[PDB]
């Protein structure tokens, strides 16, 4: 909770500092954002063990730029369709076929 | 000529002075047929009618300028230093400023590169060390602009209002941003300035919004903006949530100006006010308009 | 509605989830200051990474749901369904002979 | 017509590899006969049928197929789509009112 | 140069070189994808 | 076009050197004496870090 | 010149020396400007990938040659014998050779007529008794082909063994073709020369096949090129159908060779073995690979 | 010219100079002309926005470069072997090294024939015994690169811990490939370097994996690259398999660089851990940059 | 001058400037428009 | 000659006159012989 | 280039098993009787390594 009193007195003060100051804090709290709204996704391929026992076990990850390309929807209540294609010499799409 | 002056800014701070006084000191100069670079493109739409077609809005694109540079040395050497020098002002996901300089003032767009550039001749470029470099560069925004006028008022009171002299003397709407400490309640005008986008026209001439109550230590911004969200806060906090489908709607008109009003409430401390109004234009240069 | 948020500073997931109300406007006269407010319903994340057509992630809402401006093929998959399992329900509540 | 020959006591082939050939299996029947696994012949010792031994003949015999089409380089023919998917459902209930 | 050739006719879009049967293909999976999880399974 | 030119917000820094490489490096600048008045002693006698 | 000699010969069997030492000594000489002739088409093929597009093969193309020939005599009734009959050299449905001899040797490309040839000039062809033909031919074999060398081998023994020396001294691969007598049991080999196209280079290495019982009378022939079914009994016999879904896999790759065995047994008359390697090119004209 | 060397090492080996100090002694030279040769194609990607269209990202493209040489002699046998020889030197299955050497280093290309070439004029080749070949090469990579930099380090103790000092020069990011020997527990660096792809460039910036206990003759490749598997078994060991959802998601961005920790516990028999880093560049030549 | 340039063009019919989205919507809405009354409402 | 122009055309594939209501009529009927004779007579 | 590179036929190769993970490997492809046919067996009753 810095007052502007307190970002004043730190500013020396200079308001036009201060106010410089509220807005790199404006600015890099857009910027974290934007950054989590461009964020790359996470694709994971998991199997059952192959022993039978319980507890998926990580086969492994598809990169996104690997992808070739992809569609996820989210539904409401409704069941839907994940496509996901790959170059046949990914290592995941040989590991699948 | 001396009428005009055209610099690069690179994403490295590099400054290069293309076109004008002391053009070509840093070994690039600008070549002839520059294009996109002048008129903020734009495509209007138009709907089938009776009569023909009927106008329905207009819409403004990005800028895809075409320009060629031309990087000189008295030894290759040197001309090698000064084209890695020019490679290196440019980039893909960062942008660099342009800065043209006249009589009207100096007006900066900030550019990438579209595509890869096409540097030097047919055969090898240190048989010439004076070769052209094609580049294909891009303005998300679109609009030449200055910087922006900011305004600042500060209070001890509880409860204060003041008036900030606001006008916007170029061609294009401008969008305004505030800087709000806290606490308190802030009353900011939207004023319609007579657009009618909205079919309220006169109905917003005064139109006030009422930002949500800021607790300590929220200090907010409020960019006016489409590009951005309107309420930032500093700590992190979602006051834009709180604001319940509230948003300023309406930019500074052209040739219009006033006295807009803000008001501050239930601050114990007494808050500051700090309003930017951008300098937005269509062109590198142009006569004020009234 | 449908949307498509290209480079809005909306979140999908994050500021909007499925099934939670939000508000939407359209820019056409009349309706200018109307706000359409529906559950949200859908969201669909998709990428291209094709040299020909290369779209990055990108997500499209779909809020609110109507029959009437459903796709006639999933209006045909939907009666189906609810028919398969109406003809599941009539046939196990047959009385024998 | 029985052109698979899946159910008979010899078996046909239901897999292979471009190294090997084909596989023989027999189906084996579980506890009900409701589940049936396969089982290979490790020494197949299945005779050819005599319509191999007879000129112009083209035709395959259920018993011994022998049709393998290989897609490589330089295949002649044109491969399209070669989909595969799991078992979805492990049980089953059937009735209503008996 | 690039005003009024090839990097204009990218502009005005599947005006030279572009196909149906692909366009149709992706249609199909579209739509394959929007109505298959909700098809019955009998 | 500016208001008022303020000083950037400079914020707080931090630095550090330790000597363990063979030169002493342009990050310190030699001043009364000189350019290359400046070196780095090893100090193995004691099995001790070189300093400067 | 003396340095390189073409040649036509027809569906007929008809001789033409196109170009070289005694060329238009039946009336047709060559024009410049041939084109698809020197290197077999091959394109390219591309996956999306993270870096760009990532390399996914090369498949070899047909050859589509459009050439232009002029014919040529003193008088316009013998010109006419002399075009009449160039035109009776071709067909659509039967491919006609085409043999380039240079110092490296004679090598052959099999033609057809893609489409209708296109003669004459303007007016007629009876002024000038000297006019061009341009001929579209294509060939489905893209690939320059010398003579095949072959070999054989012959043992009275029931069981037997023999080590066949071959080398691909091509720049493409070629597939081996054999004929073997009957009756017999033949262990063929089909080493994989460290190709990795099915991903088991080294695993075949020495990978050795095993050809079904052949019955008296049913001499075979494997061939292993793809256009090809692999085995064709002799008396119509289906031995492919009894021989249980295997395959020849692998062509002897360019720079290749090895005493390949080839194994008989059950063979009580003794019996014959023949090795036919072609001897396939890109160019109508090229050094010795090694 | 002296300032630029441009060399050709085939897929046999074969080494040609075709332009710069010693041009033309194997026979064959570099026509002017040459196109997608300097600089990385990049396209960048735009999205709808209220402005026109928002930056989304770049995506670098695959190299297609068609230049033209000469090969020339004074006989036309000995042109017709320079020729073949020319040839040979390219294929499109396996690569060939394409060097440029200037006052920066030296840095090379991987590129592989994308069609056939295009050789030879209108008339037979013989006769001149000078003619050009146009080449269409493709680098399915696009950056340039020199050697790799490689870094050993060996450990006789059962927990040890090392700082490998790693320096991005070039222009963009690069991956890094890891050697470990097994057995032992190995943790490796992950760092960030202010790289936000994953919205966890601060979070991420002191980053270390610990990779699965490693049994005796476990050898793994570690390679950051998405192109390949991160981890790979030397024995074939599914060793991704119990490594529960992680991965290496940062490369090294350009301009960064620090003494990574590589730590090593739980071995009983010491350890070696080799890191291979890839100096990767978009121009055949540049000014080092920071 | 009309025959044999864009005039002519017109007459070829939709070699140039022609795109796949809209007559692919347009189809879709005339069968959704040939379909909808008689699909049940359940 | 051939090489460069429409006989280049022809291997791009329905870039020049190729109309969208014939390729929509013929993959209808494609999915017509497909699907008929399986559909019910109800 | 004959003299210069070294083929991969013309190579000595050696190769080893140990079989201590008991783990067969995909080096060991199982004949006659198909796959599934090769087990390790620990013999932990004895202090001996596994066997296959």
């Amino acid at each position: 909770a810095n007052n502007w009193t307190d970002i004043l007195a730190a500013s020396d003060g200079d308001e036009w500092a201060a106010f410089k100051t509220i807005e790199a804090q404006a600015d890099e709290v857009r910027a974290g954002h934007q950054a989590l709204r461009r964020a790359k996704p996470l694709i994971r391929l998991w199997m059952n063990n192959p022993d039978g026992s319980e507890g998926l076990v990580y086969v492994g990850r598809v990169d996104y730029d690997d992808t070739i390309r992809g569609s996820f929807p989210f539904k409401n209540n409704t069941p839907s369709q994940g496509v996901l294609e790959l170059r046949d010499d990914n290592y995941l799409a040989v590991w699948l076929k | 000529t001396d009428f005009l002056k055209i610099e690069l800014i690179g994403r490295d701070g590099s400054h290069w002075v293309l076109s004008g006084p002391g053009m070509g000191q840093q070994g690039v100069t600008l070549n002839p047929n520059l294009q996109q670079f002048y008129d903020a493109p734009v495509k209007t739409l138009y709907v089938p009618g009776p009569f023909g077609e009927e106008y329905a809005g207009k819409r403004v694109q990005r800028r895809e300028i075409v320009f060629s540079v031309q990087a000189y040395d008295e030894d290759p050497d040197t001309w090698s230093t000064v084209d890695s020098l020019w490679r290196w002002a440019w980039d893909y996901d960062e942008e660099s400023e342009l800065r043209v300089s006249t009589s009207d003032g100096t007006r900066f767009l900030k550019v990438r590169l579209m595509e890869e550039p096409k540097p030097y001749y047919e055969k090898d470029p240190h048989i010439t060390a004076d070769n052209p470099i094609v580049m294909t560069v891009t303005a998300t925004f679109p609009y030449w602009q200055d910087e922006p006028e900011e305004l600042i008022w500060t209070t001890l009171s509880t409860e204060d209002m003041t008036r900030f002299p606001v006008r916007n003397d170029g061609d294009v709407p401008v969008w305004l941003k505030w800087t709000l400490t806290a606490p308190g309640l802030w009353i900011l005008p939207d004023f319609s300035w007579g657009n009618d986008m909205y079919s309220r026209g006169r109905e917003d001439l005064g139109r006030t919004v009422a930002m949500p109550e800021l607790v300590a230590g929220e200090h907010v911004s409020v960019d006016s903006d489409p590009r951005v969200q309107t309420l930032i806060a500093v700590n992190g906090m979602p006051t834009q949530n709180r604001w319940k489908g509230n948003d300023l709607l309406y930019p500074l008109m052209p040739g219009k100006g006033a006295e807009i009003p803000v008001q501050l409430k239930n601050a114990p401390e007494g808050g500051a006010c700090k309003l930017t109004r951008p300098r937005w234009y269509s062109r590198p240069w142009s006569r004020p308009g009234v | 509605h449908l949307m498509a948020l290209h480079d809005s500073w909306i979140i999908p997931g994050l500021h909007i989830d499925i099934g939670q109300r939000m508000g939407s406007t359209v820019n056409s006269k009349g309706v200018e200051n109307i706000v359409w407010v529906n559950q949200l319903e859908e969201m669909t994340a998709a990428w291209d990474n094709s040299a020909g057509q290369t779209m990055p992630l990108s997500w499209v809402l779909k809020a609110g749901k109507s029959d009437r401006a459903m796709s006639i093929g999933e209006r045909v998959a939907r009666l189906a369904k609810k028919m398969s399992e109406a003809l599941n329900n009539v046939g196990v509540h047959i009385v024998q002979s | 017509v029985d052109n698979s020959n899946a159910t008979a006591l010899e078996g046909t082939f239901f897999s292979g590899t471009i190294v090997d050939g084909f596989a023989r299996s027999v189906l084996l029947y579980g506890g009900g006969f409701v589940e049936d696994t396969l089982s290979v012949v490790s020494d197949d010792q299945t005779l050819q049928p005599d319509e191999y031994y007879q000129s112009g003949w083209l035709a395959t015999m259920a018993k011994m197929p022998w049709l393998v089409v290989r897609d490589n380089e330089w295949t002649p023919i044109e491969s399209s789509d070669l989909s595969w998917g799991p078992a979805k459902n492990v049980s089953v209930i059937v009735g209503g009112d008996n | 140069s690039s005003g009024g050739g090839p990097a204009v006719v990218n502009n005005y879009g599947d005006i030279h070189t572009a196909n149906y049967d692909e366009f149709y293909k992706g249609q199909q999976r579209r739509e394959a994808q929007q109505q298959a999880p909700i098809l019955p399974v009998r | 076009p500016l208001s008022t030119v303020v000083s950037p917000e400079d914020s707080a820094v931090q630095y550090k050197a330790n000597f363990v490489g063979q030169y002493i490096g342009p990050m310190w600048k030699p001043m009364g004496n000189g350019w290359g008045s400046l070196g780095i002693h090893t100090h193995a006698l004691i099995s001790e870090a070189p300093s400067m």
